[PDB]
């Protein structure tokens, strides 16, 4: 999921 | 946990320095508006905001505290409610119009180029207004800007029966501490800082509203394919279950 | 302007009076749910429920100061956000359901019966948990309940002023009852906005059941009184 | 002629 993967960036 | 233990004035700061830029559309005019083409100007804003909200809520004191989960749930509920709140916060100064953006700037006619958008246009105008009345304050909007990152899906934190989330609302409370705080040294009366506060809050009612409004009204644009939606605006719209 | 001159206790005992009976589902204990017989009964329960609340807003003060015209709209805004806010509080005392009517005590699960029911019903669930959570007193229920009839619609002039007005009082109604019950000041603020911010909440579940309940009358599965359809037509 | 209408004139 997105949002998952640009909160840990 | 550092945010609890944050004073009134190094929480304004935090927000205020967390605070995203304002960013451009890619309005092009040497061509005339279409409904597929204004919906493509919003969109395409829209999501290159998103990445910068995100960036924000990673500064919002007590956000980071959360599990990814979490976190991930929270901007899923109140994203369209805070990019509606910082546009409504960014045209208060232009009665009648609302800042898109600095190259953006849309009256209600313009907005009735998009079928059902005019509704939620008329919505934003008047919170706006609304906003300019009560003469709001920056340090003010942003301390309800985050009051809804951390308040639009709390009560959705179902385990199904809810969970306690304590931390969150130590946070809320110490952002509640924060406006009143604000409205003391604005010099407001005892009185006339839990009605002030009072006004805010039940404006993020309607803000709520807006946003429900309008996430069906992106979700009926997506179905009848007047513009292709990035993959994360696709999944932020997924997350709210439209039919 | 009368209610610019109530007390706060006096706020209170209005409201209070003003209280609206507790309806009676028409349901059968020995005969089992449906999607169409439970939609049948949610509908004829709110129905009947909103002549009451029609006698209960012209007891809220300031609404009779109102043009016609503007209270018709606030009560096509509200109607379900105080139904809702009404159920709420019928369950507090009932973790895990929902009391509908004292003969009508709906488990999370008996929601699933309705198509799409079961994700408000969830809702509904976690406002009751956090009042209860709150120990929300039934003197503050009753001034949320009048918050929401005359903040809902305010934003869809000298109207507009008194509204506002009206709403300041009931903010002082609701601190007065906090700081009668022994609560700081910092307490009564943060109370205050504990309580506000769930009717952000209860907005949300409106807007929600309001499409729930056009998806129910465009599948045919209930008839809609024609009050009700009209109250469910000014979503529209 | 709302039916809304009625009931608020009439209680
Ligand atoms: C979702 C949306 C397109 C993006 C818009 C936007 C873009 C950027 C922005 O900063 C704020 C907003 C706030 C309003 C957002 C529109 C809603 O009114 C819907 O009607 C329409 O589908
Ligand atoms: C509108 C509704 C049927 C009537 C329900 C009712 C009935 C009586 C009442 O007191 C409160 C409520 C609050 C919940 C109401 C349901 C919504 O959640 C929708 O999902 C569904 O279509
Ligand atoms: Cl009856």
């Amino acid at each position: 999921k997105i949002l998952h993967r640009l909160l840990q960036d | 946990s550092l945010a609890l233990s944050l004073t009134a004035d190094q929480m304004v700061s935090a927000l205020l320095d967390a605070e995203p830029p304002i960013l451009y559309s890619e309005y092009d005019p040497t061509r005339p508006f279409s409904e597929a083409s204004m919906m493509g100007l919003l969109t395409n804003l829209a999501d290159r905001e998103l990445v910068h909200m995100i960036n924000w809520a990673k500064r919002v004191p007590g956000f980071v505290d959360l599990t990814l989960h979490d976190q991930v749930h929270l901007l899923e509920c109140a994203w369209l409610e805070i990019l509606m709140i910082g546009l409504v916060w960014r045209s208060m100064e232009h009665p009648g119009k609302l800042l898109f953006a600095p190259n953006l700037l849309l009256d209600r006619n313009q907005g009735k180029c998009v079928e059902g958008m005019v509704e939620i246009f008329d919505m934003l105008l008047a919170t706006s207004s609304r906003f300019r009345m009560m003469n709001l304050q920056g340090e003010e909007f942003v301390c309800l800007k985050s009051i809804i990152l951390l308040n639009s899906g709390v009560y959705t934190f179902l385990s199904k029966s809810l969970e306690e989330k304590d931390h969150i609302h130590r946070v809320l409370d110490k952002i509640t501490d924060t406006l009143i705080h604000l409205m003391a040294k604005a010099g407001l009366t005892l009185q006339q800082q839990h009605q002030r506060l009072a006004q805010l809050l039940l404006i993020l009612s309607h803000i709520r509203h807006m946003s429900n409004k309008g996430m069906e009204h992106l979700y009926s644009m997506k179905c009848k394919n007047v513009v292709p939606l990035s993959d994360l605006l696709l999944e932020m719209l997924d997350a709210h279950r439209l039919h």
